[PDB]
């Protein structure tokens, strides 16, 4: 919007910038009771009138002035007994265009969500093109490969002007200090015009028609700090007088949001397994590999040199990724966990089209519920009218904060809520000695329904099979049998321990306050859930542990399921426990493999899933088509 | 190791 | 929600809490193809039934237990040809209430905005009820005063249980430790029980009927790294068996929002002036007392002993409000300008319900646009649609970021905008050497159309008065008639003056890019809209400051102006600008004072408003009824 | 006092 004031004392020389709406003060300078309106074709003036302030007079242009002044507006002011006094105005067209992906496809200053929405999407440019290097690629202010600029989002500047405009005009490329240190900008002829402690520049454009290709790179996920938006600006300045600033004529803009870190449930393909079983099992590592190969997984393994002893992949890290519509990456996110497998992620598995991200405090400060088995997401879900379609991210937390309990780490659990569209649900899980929510809980795929069960580990199941094992004249079956070094129990001393039962009484109530919330948050009916036969027992500070290997904390991998060996009672010539779950998992096509875990993992306070991690396919649906 | 402690 | 399951093995014991659903399942431990519910008069069993998963069976209580399981429930499983299975369930009922005022008139876990929502306020306690005390009553954890009571916000607890109910139960009062900094409860017999590392509270109450009072204070304003939301809750806890930790029964809780920091325009009533103008000047002290009388104002002044020679009241403090149903105040915004009047706001403003908030470094890092005459509001407005009725916060900014660009620091922007309610408006004042909003704008009152004009200063309504009266004989007309020490100048001069005219046409240029930036950002027509005339002059750094005393730089007491004396060009007994400005303003019934601030003042680069500062009276209009 | 100053 622009209003000339047009003068018969004076001609008036002005610019006009297509698409833009410019109108005409006709009355505060006029001689005289009517004026008539005549201009150059180029020129359409919307609106033999009288010179009453309410009159609106606007101009339109149809195109770019060839040359300065090339259009022309003539006013005549005429009255009653009076010859005409005319008033002159010099016009000069141009077409300034700042040009993004706005549509979501491929090249109103607002970023909208969901289908119908609009703006260009920012990738974080957190993994590592540039080859031998250490550094994330946006660490550095120059573009070292030219396939780096595939991760940056094109932005263009248009111009048609005459051959002199630039003479007495000058483009200044901005952005604001505020959101300066959360991008960079480049120019692509690469050398660097915007960034951090570098809010604007001056662009050398000639006249008549160009185009100035820049790329742009984000350099900060969305966060408490920052909701995730950026505004570059082009602002047109007249430079034409030596004694005085220059004065800004028009400004248009491009707003971005950055993508967000986005995590995968059990539900979506596998593509790649990690393990770090290089330490003292193998038949434990070559259980997994079969698993990966009968999912079509690369296999990704870390030797005991590298991983210090540290064998719980799931822990030190979670494989996410960001998508824009040019571009699609995993991303590691490491948890501050920082053990034997601190150097892996930021070593082994940030790399070429693998992104990196870390939060929290780096050198302790941290807890248990901060290693990434406490980390996981839903399959999509709809919920009483909600539609959460890249699922809801899961963590495990206490009830209520005391001096005794522990909690994820605020900067993690403020980072994963700005993420904003896998809105994450707080579960309890610190009455867990480990205090993971990969211990009662998993995901895996099913042909009905909804696409998935929740399972949930489920004393109750197993007191049930049991007692229906002795029922049958079993009581004497013996749990833990195939074990080197274990005190064998009878199913009936298993049964009348009374305090065992006390203990998975109260493990039932946590497990059971766990299975509503995630009725209520994912709006999950009992028909979405499979109990997994699985006792506890309490230690210290009445902390749970798992009884015989954990199952439910097993490796999902498609219709494979890697599972704990749970060395159950044995009857007719199989583990009880094995069959039960084989009962309830192969009617929905999942082939269960029980892996021996039982002294290198299980004893140690893990089982399957806390040894291995997996790297998934991005969900095909776009995040930004969502409307948290 | 324990994944613990 | 909860599933209670039932046992012919065993009988249940549980808690229901009123306004709960309660379900059984009736399957999973049945021994028989059918059962039967037969349940005692307080027990609404809704649902001679198959024995199929698939049969919803909820219960509900019609009120408080008076003995512990004084309600019970059968079921009885029978078959064909089976004798009936009986399953026990002992039931204790009892009413668990966290209220607070949600309704925002006087006593969903979500706190919604608008005339339709729900969600009780909450007060930050920033004032100073404690007689002579220097801190604001928030800063300890002790409630020093019977009457600061009044700006907290009540928070009652109901319960209605067994006499021996709490042997075996718990209730823990709790705030996440996000939370905890921002905000401190109070039981009330005053002792805290929630605050700044005390994220939990064990309550003592005993069973029967109880009511627990509390209090509770914010302790932060919404800002950049707090959307402004608190949450406390109230846990149940079963504490019965000395073996197993405590187990979470039930969860209520009371979402509060705290109060945004409002500004009020100068179309609100004003109540209380500020000058201190104990410095050299006198007269013009005297005429702001006669507005001040004339517009029912206390009127309230600094001494030069205090002031340290700092005459700009308008500069250190822009004086809002902050209101709950319960209670309104008046609250100091004290800028970190940090001059002679850095005390005044602290020492003389603050106190029995005046509240105070600082932003910005207070050790330097600052510039000019940081002072408050760069921090005003516009009257209530609507636009395209979307109404703002407690106004739009304006204030000066530069047109993009360079090296000799100037801004308000961020952390005072970033506060504005997380209030939410006035939804800041960037306008562009570097241009000035000061470098403020109120150098070009003001509003006032009007008895029609939207009840306000925006008044703005016009070098292009100056040049038309003055070639007017040229026209009409007065050439020789000269400026600054009146005064000791100043060279006069005759209109003629003035009007020949070509850098003076080139000075004012690109003060004229950044003038008109604010008044359209004004017009679409307030929806202003030009009938909304009065030119002040007014001439500029460049300076150091090509910077704009007033010619003559810049009237626009008023003082608005209702209908009562006190606008700087300009001492224009006499003619017919009368200065033609102070005529020219009554036709402007006396037509809307304002009555304008025009006070010599000649040598104070304005050549010191200030006036009137400048020298001056206003509270006024909150808006009718509730901030929780908007929809920001 | 300079206002700006
Ligand atoms: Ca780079
Ligand atoms: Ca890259
Ligand atoms: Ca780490
Ligand atoms: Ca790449
Ligand atoms: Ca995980
Ligand atoms: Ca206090
Ligand atoms: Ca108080
Ligand atoms: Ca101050
Ligand atoms: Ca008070
Ligand atoms: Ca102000």
């Amino acid at each position: 919007g622009t209003l000339i004031r047009v003068t018969p004392e004076q001609p008036t020389h002005a610019v006009c910038v297509l698409g833009t709406l410019t109108q005409l003060d006709i009355c505060s300078s006029a001689p005289c009771t009517s004026f008539s309106i005549n201009a150059s074709p180029g020129v359409v003036v919307d609106i033999t009138w009288p010179l009453d302030p309410g009159v609106e007079v606007t101009l339109t242009m149809k195109a770019a002035s060839g040359s300065t002044g090339d259009q022309k507006v003539q006013i005549s002011y005429y009255g009653p007994k009076t010859p005409p006094v005319k008033a002159l105005l010099y016009l000069t067209a141009v077409e300034i265009s700042l040009c993004a992906d706005i549509t979501r496809t491929g090249k109103q200053r607002t970023w909208t969500w969901g289908p119908c929405g609009q703006g260009a999407i920012l990738l974080v440019n957190c993994d590592r093109d540039n080859l031998e290097s250490s550094a994330m690629d946006c660490e550095d202010d120059e573009v070292l490969d030219s396939e780096d600029l595939q991760d940056m989002s094109l932005m263009t500047l248009s111009t048609k002007t005459p051959k002199d405009f630039f003479t007495n005009h000058t483009l200044v490329l901005h952005v604001a200090r505020s959101e300066m240190d959360k991008v960079r900008v480049f120019q692509a002829t690469c050398s660097v015009v915007l960034g951090p402690k570098w809010p604007s520049h001056y662009l050398m454009v000639p006249g008549g028609k160009h185009n100035m290709d820049f790329y742009v790179e984000a350099l900060a996920f969305p966060d408490t700090d920052f909701p995730g938006l950026i505004t570059l600006t082009i602002s047109l300045l007249d430079t034409s007088n030596l004694e005085l600033p220059e004065a800004v004529v028009f400004q248009d803009s491009v707003v971005f949001r950055v993508a967000p870190w986005i995590m995968t449930p059990n539900t979506q393909p596998p593509q790649e397994v990690y393990a770090c079983s290089i330490f003292e099992n193998e038949d434990f590592l070559k259980s997994v590999t079969t698993l990966a190969m009968k999912a079509k997984c690369k296999l990704t393994i870390c030797p005991e040199e590298e991983n210090m002893d540290d064998q719980w992949m799931q822990d030190e890290m979670e494989i996410g990724y960001i998508q824009a519509p040019h571009k699609t990456l995993p991303v590691v996110f490491d948890s501050p966990r920082n053990r034997g497998l601190k150097e892996f992620p930021i070593k082994r598995v940030m790399g070429p089209d693998f992104g990196y991200v870390t939060r929290g405090p780096q050198t302790g400060g941290i807890s248990g519920l901060d290693s990434f088995g406490n980390l996981e997401v839903s399959p999509p879900v709809t919920v009483r009218g909600k539609e959460y379609p890249l699922g809801r991210i899961l963590f495990g937390d206490s009830c209520y904060p005391s001096n005794d309990s522990r909690q994820m780490h605020q900067a993690l659990q403020d980072f994963l809520s700005a993420q904003q569209v896998q809105a994450p649900v707080k579960l309890y899980s610190d009455w867990l000695s480990v205090g993971h929510v990969d211990e009662f809980l998993s995901f895996v795929p099913a042909p009905d329904r909804k696409g998935f069960r929740l399972l949930l580990a489920s004393p109750r199941s197993c007191y049930k099979l049991f007692q229906e094992q002795q029922n049958e004249g079993h009581g004497e079956a013996l749990l833990f049998e195939g074990i080197k070094k274990k005190k064998q129990q009878k199913i009936k001393n298993i049964l009348s321990n009374k305090t065992l039962r006390e203990h998975n009484s109260f493990v039932e109530r946590c497990i059971d306050w766990n299975r509503e919330l995630l009725k209520r948050e994912l709006g999950l009916a009992e028909s979405d859930i499979i109990d997994i036969p699985q006792l506890f027992k309490l230690k210290e500070f009445s902390k749970a542990e798992a009884f015989f290997p954990n199952m439910v904390n097993m490796l999902v991998l498609g219709k494979h399921l890697g599972i704990p060996k749970p060395f159950g009672p044995v009857i007719n010539g199989r583990c009880c426990l094995e069959e039960k779950v084989c009962s309830l998992l192969e009617p929905l096509g999942l082939q269960c493999t029980f892996i021996n875990d039982f002294f290198t993992y299980h004893i140690r306070h893990g089982e399957v899933h806390a040894g291995t991690n997996v790297r998934r396919k991005p969900f095909s649906f776009k995040w930004w088509n969502m409307v948290p | 190791s324990g994944r613990g402690k």
